[PDB]
């Protein structure tokens, strides 16, 4: 794997 | 990053800091367990591989998996007096181990295309405004790719935009790369949730000013170079 992030782009407010 | 927001833990795990004598000079980004990609102008003055170090994560001053530079390779055609060919690679003397915080990014195939109103991200521990100081905390910004035609206006940058360069930011400014961000990543995510290296922070007039976006080295243009030098 390459280019995977484990934290979302869609963040809690 | 101009008007840059603090990046979360593990948001950009390919992001790296390049230090010369333990001072931050430049960003890089991971492509293998040993190799990173950055700019050639980072080694304009500081030419000793052995005084460069690399660290990861969201934070310089408490450093993550700091590593020693085995060597660096600058583009044959780069010349400190000009802005073209601004790319380099960096190999670390000890392989690093991939965590949630530290992972390799993908590189695009040499002929990938990126529609020029595309939303892209940009990150670095550089300055928050022109002439400001580097931060110990990694920052991000959402900018947009910009047409070469727009960019090559004489009002904007004109004939200084050469092959292997592209622009990204906003014509209204505000969000931009700044000093300390060079060699660091400009990325996008495909619809399969996979991130890709499109640009390398290179240059620009001031930071975050109307009609002065960042200029990036175009990875796809240097994609074969990178391969010849890294086997990635
Ligand atoms: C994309 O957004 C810009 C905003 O400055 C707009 O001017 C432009 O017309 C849009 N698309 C293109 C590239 O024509």
């Amino acid at each position: 794997s390459c280019g995977k992030r484990v934290v979302p782009l869609n963040v809690n407010r | 990053i101009a008007s840059g927001v603090i990046a979360p833990k593990a948001a950009w795990p390919w992001q790296a800091s390049l230090q010369y004598d333990n001072i931050h000079q430049c960003g890089a980004t991971l492509i293998s367990n040993t190799w990173l990609v950055t700019a050639a102008h980072c080694f304009q003055k500081y030419k000793n591989p052995h005084q460069w170090t690399v660290s990861f994560g969201t934070k310089i001053n408490p450093p993550l998996m700091k590593r020693n530079v085995r060597r660096f390779i600058i583009h044959e055609k780069y010349r400190s007096a000009a802005r073209e060919y601004d790319i380099a690679v960096v190999q670390v003397s000890s392989r690093v181990t991939f965590s949630d915080d530290i992972r390799q990014i993908c590189l695009p195939e040499a002929s990938a295309s990126f529609q020029p109103n595309l939303t892209v991200h940009i990150t670095g521990f550089g300055a928050l405004y022109y002439g400001g100081e580097s931060q110990n905390d990694l920052r991000e910004a959402r900018v947009k790719i910009i047409s070469d035609d727009v960019c090559k206006q004489p009002q904007v940058y004109g004939n200084d935009i050469k092959p292997g360069m592209f622009c990204a930011g906003y014509m209204e400014g505000i969000y931009d790369a700044c000093r300390g961000d060079a060699g660091g990543p400009l990325v996008t995510r495909d619809l399969k949730d996979t991130w890709y290296l499109i640009g390398i922070v290179s240059w620009g007039d001031n930071c975050g000013q109307k009609d002065k976006p960042g200029v990036y080295t175009q990875v796809t243009y240097y994609r074969n170079w990178i391969a010849s030098k890294t086997g990635i």
